[PDB]
């Protein structure tokens, strides 16, 4: 049998090669197209701001933050172009309260990732990853901490389960009138998605480039590996949660909570 | 720099063209959105680096996702067609087009007086617009936070909720 | 660079497609109450200023705290308004 | 290598061709998409103008003038959910009242 | 190389359309060996359930949706056939109006008989209908001297 | 520099204003009271008012690059609070007929106050921007309150595009200046080169959309016919009392308003404001409409006065106390017809045909409108001819023969349609805050009276906020 756990989306991606294409009639036909890149491409060009090593940084660019919110803010686009070419009131409408709670939860990471950029002071990946080097910015930073791991975890990560299904009748979930390879382009792209959240909050929130006794590239990986296993277990363990309770723990509860983050922050800093 | 900046010029240039001549709205939503996707572009090539990718995160991804909200939920494509490029025919795109270029030769005329003094594309940091906007910059922070609350509340009020 | 790795994703992209090309009117009721996104649109807005502030508050100090302070109070004045007036409640 | 020119009728060309914009549709969605076009011309001929002296003079009216766009962009949004509400018909000749 | 053959044993998606009945046992399976499956993305359609004459052109419509490579798994005698139904508002089986694959008697069956239904169907998949000149060999005749060789079974006084 | 108490006290209009928005806003979403809100907002300007004086106390200084504090900007921040007090006490009789949400009138007001009184306050161009812009969003948005007739909506996204092209007018004209000056503050300014000179044209364009100057003067009729009378009031008098200030300091301070390029250009607009606001004047038989046409006039008056700033110093006096009386005169008349709408009403049905008798109706409203309609046209006994009589004044003495010319055959084409409604109030007929609507207007009686018969104490203010 398959012993690896990749080999099964290895096959997935095998399977979703070499299907027929079928033209979709009373439909725009360039968002059809266009609508995948924007879910993939985002997600894709989020890890390009990883300081990897010193010496293999794939690009020594002054501002790696702004393009990350810039990407986080843009990934709703493929949500509503996928909306209107679904070409169906119903998929269209399960498309605009996805947007809907999608456009709600990203508000939060934000101003979540100010506590570090401030305490840090600086763009450049290089200054964030030299200033972990004997304490990481996570101890007191735990509200910020958790409300960064709501934010990166709702930007279509599946854990508000409103994606491929709709509680709310009259209309349905956005992911049917696709089903040639843009399925699997959509796999594809939240799959480097939780990836590469994982590999920028390892490398934000944490220290990369330490090594107390092994080499630090692999310290880095092993630490990404054990958030990756224990992001699939909260994922998993985290049930759907219904539209409206969504709605009732979004504005309410952590707009506040940031606002006093940045006070307390602010604060101690100096 | 110099082939970079007139290309991505050329783009935004085409892309204006574009979203001014088509009749369906979603095309001319993308068109503007690659519209900016160049003027930010324009401005991380002159220096502008904390312009770039501000522009991105604000103007052409909050307010154009309005733009999305409006225009998805009017369902205006499919009734509506035929009036509108009726009505808008060449013969009268010339009209107006001849009056906003002599305005166009003036502003050429106007600026090709002075002289160069070229500029490289300097880079500049955010460090120091974190004490601009702090240094005699602060009131008009904190008023145009009043601005947004004001925006805040006449786009409640108009958009007043009902029954319906 | 960027530069370099931004054509190497352009050209797995146009690999990715030209591969796959070769293998083979009025609403009522319905939508409606957008109202949170453009609150959204709004509020981008004025995070947008914590977006510059975060940058540089070490030479800022005492009078920027306070004056911090004041902005997120009006924003949060703003928020509990819309709250308790009803526009900010369950939405469709 | 470029100089002020080139970015000035750049912006230039953009602010008259979201004027003809503004002026030529009929639909208020179009002439609100043509009046932010312009709005964008205007801040980028003032963000070129402001890194043109090099110091931070661009980054200082840029914000604010896209808060201004931001809130006349949901005034005149709400302003056409209303206009819809209230008659199906979208063109600008149905508010053509008082005419002289 | 054979690689594309190894993508699709290794992964299938499963679109379960159980009927009234029949459908909690594999219902019992399902829980056991996995909100994924969807309209128009399967390439697996495990039927279950009588076959009726009315509701027959939305399995055809359903059938019509999917892609190029499909399988149809038949579950039950329902479904087989017309099963213990042979009646004037009942469709003898739903192999009448699309072609199917795989077979499996029971009434309900077992979630073991669709693990099994699993295996016979990766063995199919495997042999490239899938026939190749292999499966001419059946489980009648595989088996064979396996049922024949039983001679003690449990006295059914016990439990 | 930094924030000393020196800056504070001056800065104390714009404090207690904004102050009084998070008061208002906080009380709004705790009750939705229309009566809190209205004393609470009212509050808020008295208070405005009272700290006046203590600005007072301070002297002629800065706050930041952005503002300078004179004794001029005193007098126009006096002018746009009563005109904000005027408004909100105008407001609560026609709002008690209103539906719903009664209570977001005041918080928008106290926003356009915040507007107003940052655009008296002015030393760099980013304050002219964000005053104009302040101020707009509640013109904006309270020329649509009350949506619910077929013509507020419409006025509203009428002057929406229309101050947003001003607004892109104004800002792409502010850059094309900086891009020859090394800084965009006024004095700094000017430090006649044609890229210059084009971009002030830019901003003439930007800034004579608001001050309803000739080419721009088309938003006028229709807005104050669709808007509230209420919101009339303040769309009449503060808006462009405020913005006439910050036009004004530009032209002061910068050395390019000396040169004749720009004098020219702005004269020629001033004389066919005053013909093209007269003559198109008399057909019409609406009040609010007759009311926005005579607002070309009065704005084409005060720039011929604004030509000849820089010859003599008495144009300071001669714009402010016309001001002064225009402020008195519109509020009389925009008060009495907004005081016709007692109750809400739905559309209010007010038109020159609509005010025959009028006398027999309520004598004392129409005493009001008579004399407040004869102190706009030049009649004597009234402040409308004392502020005449300075820009003429300053007209010959500056030599521009053309001009004052202009006002007074503008005067004598416009004195006919003033006279009309004088007199149409003499044919044949067809709560608590409403008296003190009415003590209001009547009180603004007594004031043009006794400053035109008696205008001496107005001068004395006057001298004493010019530096
Ligand atoms: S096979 Fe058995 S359980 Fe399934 S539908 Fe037929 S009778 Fe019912």
């Amino acid at each position: 049998v398959g012993w690896g756990g990749s080999l099964q989306l290895v096959a997935d991606m095998i399977k979703m090669f070499f299907k027929e294409d079928w033209i979709p009639k009373f439909s725009d036909r360039v968002i059809f197209t266009l609508a995948p890149m924007i879910a993939f491409t985002s997600l894709l060009l989020a890890f390009a701001i990883v300081p990897v090593s010193p010496g293999w940084v794939v690009a020594d660019l002054n501002i790696g933050i702004l393009f990350f919110l810039m990407m986080a803010g843009l990934a709703v686009y493929a949500v509503l172009f996928a909306g209107w070419s679904s070409n169906n009131k119903y998929s269209l409408l399960g498309a605009m309260r996805a947007s809907a709670q999608t456009l709600s939860y990203e508000v939060f990471l934000g101003l979540s990732l100010m506590g570090v950029v401030a305490q840090a002071g600086s763009f450049n990946m290089t200054d964030i990853v030299n200033s972990q080097a004997h304490v990481w910015n996570v101890i007191p930073q735990f509200f910020g901490f958790i409300t960064f791991a709501i934010a990166g975890v709702a930007v279509c990560h599946r854990h508000p389960f409103d994606q491929p299904e709709a509680e709310q009748e009259l209309a349905d979930g956005y992911h049917i009138e696709y089903s040639g390879m843009k399925f699997g382009l959509f796999f594809v792209g939240e799959y480097i998605g939780i990836v590469t959240i994982s590999a920028l909050m390892v490398t934000l929130f944490f220290g990369g480039w330490q090594g107390p006794l092994l080499p630090p590239f692999i310290w880095f990986a092993l630490k990404t590996a054990f958030f990756m296993m224990m992001f699939i277990l909260i994922r998993a363990s985290l049930p759907r949660p219904r539209y409206d309770q969504v709605m009732s723990f979004g504005w309410k509860i952590c707009l506040p909570l940031t606002l006093i983050n940045l006070l307390v922050t602010a604060a101690v800093i100096l | 720099m110099e082939f970079a900046f007139y290309i991505c010029g050329l783009i935004a240039i085409l892309a204006t063209l574009r979203v001014i001549t088509h009749t369906n709205p979603v095309h001319a939503l993308l068109y503007l959105i690659i519209s900016l996707l160049a003027i930010s572009g324009v401005f991380f090539s002159l220096g502008a680096y904390f312009a770039g990718a501000l522009e991105i995160i604000v103007y052409a991804g909050a307010i154009m996702v309005l733009f999305v909200f409006v225009v998805m939920m009017l369902n205006l494509g499919g009734s509506e067609i035929e009036q509108e490029r009726q009505w808008l025919k060449p013969q009268v795109w010339i009209g107006p087009a001849i009056l906003s270029a002599i305005m166009l030769v003036v502003i050429v005329y106007a600026i090709l007086g002075v002289n160069d003094q070229g500029i490289d594309g300097t880079p500049i940091s955010a460090k120091a617009v974190g004490i601009t906007l702090f240094g005699p910059y602060v009131l008009a922070v904190e008023l145009a936070s009043m601005l947004l609350l004001a925006g805040l509340v006449v786009a409640f009020h108009v958009g007043r909720e009902e029954r319906a | 660079a960027f530069a370099i790795f931004l054509i190497v994703a352009i050209g797995l992209c146009c690999l990715m497609l030209v591969g796959g090309w070769f293998l083979g009117a009025r609403l009522r009721l319905s939508a409606k109450f957008y109202l949170v996104a453009m609150f959204f649109v709004i509020f981008d807005v004025e995070a947008l200023y914590l977006f510059a502030w975060s940058t540089s508050i070490r030479e800022s100090g005492w009078v920027g705290f306070v004056e911090a302070a004041i902005f997120i109070f009006v924003l949060l004045a703003g928020l509990v308004y819309l709250v308790r007036i009803g526009a900010l409640d369950w939405t469709p | 290598m470029i100089p002020l020119q080139h970015g000035l009728i750049l912006a230039a060309i953009l602010f008259v061709l979201g004027l003809t914009g503004l002026v030529i549709r009929r639909n208020l969605l179009f002439m609100l998409i043509g009046l932010e076009i312009m709005i964008n011309a205007s801040a980028l001929a003032f963000v070129v103008a402001g890194s043109y002296w090099g110091q931070t003079d661009g980054q200082v009216m840029y914000i604010l003038a896209i808060s201004l766009a931001a809130a006349e962009a949901s005034i005149g949004l709400a302003l056409l959910l209303q206009l819809h509400r209230r008659r199906q018909n979208l063109n600008i000749d149905s508010v053509s009242e008082m005419r002289g | 190389n054979d690689m594309v053959n190894w993508g699709r044993k290794n992964s299938i998606w499963p679109y379960n359309f159980g009927l009234s009945c029949c459908y909690v046992e594999m219902v019992t399976s399902f829980t056991a060996v996995h909100l994924r499956a969807s309209p128009r993305q399967a390439d697996l359609m495990v039927v279950a359930g009588t076959c009726f004459t009315k509701m027959a052109p939305v399995i055809q419509r359903l059938y019509d949706q999917m892609l190029e490579p499909k399988w149809v798994i038949s579950m039950g005698a329902c479904a087989n056939s017309g099963g213990m139904y042979d009646i004037y508002s009942v469709v003898q089986g739903v192999d009448k109006f699309i072609p199917v694959d795989v077979y499996i008697p029971g009434c309900p069956p077992r979630p073991e008989a669709y693990m099994q239904a699993l295996m016979l169907l990766q063995e199919s998949i495997g042999k490239e209908q899938g026939v190749y000149r292999a499966n001419m060999q059946s489980e009648r005749e595989r088996k064979r001297g396996e049922r024949i060789a039983v001679t003690n079974l449990r006295t059914p006084d016990e439990i | 520099m930094t924030i000393t108490p020196q800056n504070l006290i001056a800065l104390l209009p714009l404090l207690i204003v904004g102050l009084t928005v998070v008061v208002v806003m906080l009380s709004i979403a705790w009750r939705r009271n229309h009566f809190l809100n209205a004393t609470l907002s009212v509050i808020g300007l008295n208070a405005a008012l009272v700290s006046l004086w203590f600005v007072g106390q301070a002297g002629a200084m800065d706050v930041t690059p952005l503002m300078r504090v004179d004794g001029f900007a005193m007098l126009y921040t006096g002018l746009v609070l009563l005109a904000s007090l005027a408004t909100c006490t105008f407001a609560y009789p026609w709002l008690e007929g209103y539906n719903d949400n009664k209570d977001e009138f005041y918080l928008l007001v106290l926003i356009a106050a915040l507007g107003g009184i940052l655009l008296a306050n002015a030393n760099h161009l980013a304050s002219l921007f964000l005053g104009i812009e302040l101020i707009s969003l509640p013109l904006f948005g309270l020329v649509g309150y009350a949506f619910r007739q077929k013509r507020s909506l419409e006025a509203s996204i009428k002057y929406t595009i229309l101050s947003a092209a001003a607004s892109s007018f104004l800002l792409f004209g502010m850059a094309l200046v900086y891009a020859q000056s090394g800084d965009l503050s006024f004095v700094a300014l000017g430090k006649n080169e044609p890229l210059l000179l084009a971009g002030f044209g830019l901003m003439i364009v930007g800034l004579g959309f608001k001050l309803s100057l000739v080419p721009f003067h088309l938003w006028t009729p229709d807005v104050y016919q669709g808007a509230p009378a209420p919101v009339s009031t303040f769309l009449a008098t503060a808006s462009k009392i405020a913005i006439f200030g910050v036009v004004m300091r530009l032209f002061l301070y910068a050395p390019v308003g000396d040169s004749e390029a720009i004098r020219v250009v702005l004269a020629i607009i001033a004389f066919a404001s005053i013909i093209f606001g007269n003559l198109m004047a008399l057909s019409q038989t609406n009040i609010k409409r007759l009311l926005g046409y005579s607002s070309i006039s009065h704005l084409g008056y005060l720039l011929v006065a604004l030509i000849a700033l820089q010859t003599g110093e008495m144009s300071m006096e001669a714009v402010g106390v016309y001001l002064a009386g225009y402020l008195f005169s519109s509020l009389g008349a925009f008060g009495v017809v907004s005081l016709m709408s007692s109750p809400y009403r739905g559309p209010d049905a007010d038109s020159l045909f609509s005010y025959r008798g009028l006398f027999w109706h309520r004598p004392i409203l129409a005493a009001v409108m008579t004399v407040m309609m004869l102190s706009l046209a030049g009649i004597p006994m009234t402040l409308g001819f004392i502020g005449k009589f300075y820009v003429l004044a300053v007209g010959v003495q500056a030599h521009l023969w053309w001009l004052v010319g202009a006002v007074v055959v503008g005067s004598a084409i416009g004195l006919y349609y003033y006279l009309r409604v004088a007199v149409s109030l003499y044919l044949h007929a067809p709560n608590w805050q409403y008296s003190a609507g009415g003590i209001v207007v009547l009180i603004s009686a007594l004031l043009v009276l006794v400053l035109g018969v008696w205008p001496q104490p107005l001068i004395s203010i006057v001298r004493l906020a010019m530096p």
